[PDB]
RNA sequence: AAGCGUUUACUUUGAAAAAAUUAGAGUGUUCAAAGCAGGCCGCCUGGAUACCGCAGCUAGGAAUAAUGGAAUAGGACCGCG
């Protein structure tokens, strides 16, 4: 097509970019709060964490990195937050 | 391109537009340093002070919560290392590589490995050296380099 | 790697122009390009333009019309008198009734017809037609 | 084309792409100069007028000759504007 | 009176009439504590569009902060007293001029036109954040700045957008037009 | 009105830069190549002007391209002993 507007990308076709090919940058990751089986208080985890996060305390673990998006470990629910 | 590969690889991370502080998080700039203080007495370069705080504590770039970047808070603290740690990790790894080629000779790649390490030093060297960070008499000797990690 | 920001512009422009094509991207975005962007304006070459901006060097969306040819980025960026303007506009434009020189002065980035009425000469640039 | 005078000393005014805005020579057998129907509001009936569109060889040969077209008529309400 | 004028000369009624307008707000409200070591540096009176007025109240730049953590709420009870106007916060801040060959130590970039004006437009919309910017050179060869707005605290902000642009064309000499996206964010 | 006040590169400006030659103004060597002569009934007159890179000197302009500032503050202004 010749007549394709450049200014404004459907947000279906903008999320399948590139992150660098975007129209303006914009990272793929996002943060969380993951709260063990066991504890009471919830944690702020990057998703891909890149280390090995446990909770304060020493109760149990948290993820264990990947080679993309860090995988919780069994039972441990996320939930991610927006600003 | 890489400088001494053939590669042209893109893989790298995007900073968002927004470059405020989010308003979940709750920790404040002063009793941020501190926490950068006590990690690097651990023993901790710059680069991996900041990869344990984005995913544990939820401070993306400390540039944005506090005023300043990681190596400039630990410099104005006065625990900056003796040299930047991104040359220390070149005087590291050519010392392990030239290590295992007194060990095994006939290793003709590993030899070819060895002048790419040092070249990046001698270019990253006159670098440092016009910043003024090095003495102008800062020479990389590879046979000293052990002592000094 | 990239040296020059203001030859990427001209030359990404001119292949989507010559291709038929409505809009064209501007990956780096400068003064310089922006600022020889609206010189192509004042004669109609191209329509209106839009700056991305990021917090990086942004970039440039352009509404392309058919009535561009050929832009063209000069380098190095010669220093050109009054004398020698004469003579640089007979190798680079068509015909002397169309086609501008756009080059920098004291007064700015402007073409060369209306750096002459100024008695101002400087650095080129470039051209259109 | 002018001269000082005011008068026009062209042989002729050529065409103009109205795709493309590019003139159009005089051996582009692959022009064309489509003519489309205008039809009455309450009834829909042919009246006599035409929305006349012109396309130039080059972009048939390019595929965007139906693209082209369809925008054309769409700006002139002929297509209906969601399409 | 808690206004004080920089060059130290008396403030006028109207800038002065806000000075009591938050010293009556300070010992009524649940504001005994923070209000005690703000203060305010300037206000003035701005006409709008339209047969509207609006009101613009400058802030000493290292108070900036703490006024945001209770600016929405004291514009509120602000508003409660003077019905039809808005009341927005913006700091105080200097633009040294650019050196030129025939003129000093350095000029730090905070002070520099560019990085003053995009900061008086950040914090001209304080509630909501900035997530985008475009700028439209028209055919004439003038500009318009189009500015996008999060979705979060939009109907909070939707009302003040024709002052936003009529307080930021006073302060700068800028056409601008805001809208909010439902595009990302 | 004396002087003072980041430095250049760049561009416009002004001076100074031998003639002859080249370009070019006037001028019927009978025309021309030339020459600097001639014209009017003692007088009227001409023997101009442009260019002369680069380097050096002078004053405006500040886009473009370098370079400098305050970051172990050994900082700028402001007054006191
Ligand atoms: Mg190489
Ligand atoms: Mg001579």
């Amino acid at each position: 097509p010749l007549a394709k507007d450049l200014l404004h990308p459907s947000p279906e076709e903008e999320k399948r970019k590139h992150k660098k090919k975007r129209l303006v940058q914009s990272p793929n990751s996002y943060f969380m709060d993951v709260k063990c089986p066991g504890c009471y208080k919830i944690t702020t985890v990057f998703s891909h964490a890149q280390t090995v996060v446990l909770c304060v305390g020493c109760s149990t673990v948290l993820c264990q990195p990947t080679g993309g998006k860090a995988r919780l470990t069994e039972g441990c629910s996320f939930r991610r937050k927006q600003h | 391109g890489r400088m001494h590969a053939p590669g042209k690889g893109l893989s790298q991370s995007a900073l968002p537009y927004r470059r405020s502080v989010p308003t979940w998080l709750k920790l404040t700039s002063d009793d941020v340093k501190e926490q950068i203080y006590k990690l690097a007495k651990k023993g901790l370069t710059p680069s991996q002070i900041g990869v344990i705080l984005r995913d544990s504590h939820g401070v993306a770039q400390v540039r944005f919560v506090t005023g300043n970047k990681i190596l400039r808070i630990l410099k104005s603290k006065g625990l900056a290392p003796d040299l930047p740690e991104d040359l220390y990790h070149l005087i590291k790894k050519a010392v392990a590589v030239r290590k295992h080629l007194e060990r095994n000779r006939k290793d003709k790649d590993a030899k070819f490995r060895l002048i790419l390490i040092e070249s990046r030093i001698h270019r990253l060297a006159r670098y440092y050296k016009t910043k003024r960070v090095l003495p102008p008499n800062w020479k990389y000797e590879s046979s000293t380099a052990s002592a000094l990690v | 790697v990239r040296m020059n920001v203001l030859a990427d512009a001209l030359k990404s422009i001119n292949n989507a122009e010559k291709r038929g094509k409505r809009q064209v991207l501007i990956r780096p975005c400068s003064k310089v390009i922006v600022r020889f962007l609206t010189v192509m304006m004042k004669h109609g070459y191209i329509g209106e333009f839009e700056i991305i901006d990021d917090h990086r060097a942004g970039k440039i969306v352009v509404n392309l019309t058919g009535r561009l040819n050929k832009c063209g980025v000069i380098s190095p960026r010669f220093d050109v008198q009054l004398k020698d303007l004469e003579k640089w506009q007979n190798n680079l434009l068509p015909s002397r009734q169309f086609g501008f020189i756009v080059l920098t002065t004291s007064a700015g980035i402007m073409d060369h017809e209306e750096a002459r009425r100024k008695h101002t000469g400087g650095k080129i640039l470039g051209f259109f037609f | 084309m002018q001269n000082d005078a005011g008068e026009f000393v062209d042989l002729y005014v050529p065409r103009k792409c109205s795709a493309s805005n590019r003139i159009i020579g005089a051996k582009d057998h692959a022009s064309i100069q489509m003519n489309v129907a205008e039809v009455d509001k309450v009834t829909g009936r042919f009246n006599g007028q035409f929305k006349t569109y012109a396309i130039c060889g080059a972009i048939r040969r390019m595929g965007e000759s139906d693209d082209s077209i369809l925008r054309l008529a769409k700006a002139d309400g002929i297509v209906s504007k969601n399409f | 009176a808690k206004i004080v004028k920089p060059n130290g000369e008396k403030p006028d009624e109207f800038e002065s009439g806000i000075s009591q307008a938050l010293l009556e707000l300070e010992m009524n409200s649940d504001l005994k504590a923070q209000l005690r070591e703000l203060n305010i540096t300037a206000a003035k009176e701005i006409e709008v569009g339209g047969g509207r007025k609006a009101i613009i109240i400058f802030v000493p730049v290292p108070q900036l902060k703490s006024f945001q953590k209770i600016q929405v709420r004291l514009v509120r009870e602000l508003e409660k007293k003077f019905s039809g106007k808005h009341v927005v916060f913006i700091a105080q801040r200097r633009i040294l001029p650019k050196p030129t060959r025939k003129s000093k130590q350095k000029r730090p970039r905070s002070r520099t036109l560019t990085a003053v004006h995009d900061a008086i437009l950040e914090d001209l919309v304080f509630p909501s954040e900035i997530v985008g910017k475009r700028i439209r050179v028209k055919l004439d060869g003038s500009r318009l700045i189009k500015v996008h707005l999060d979705k979060a605290q939009q109907n909070n902000v939707e009302h003040k957008v024709e002052t936003f642009s009529g307080v930021y064309k006073k302060l700068t000499g800028k056409d601008v037009n805001f809208e909010f996206p439902e595009f990302q964010l």
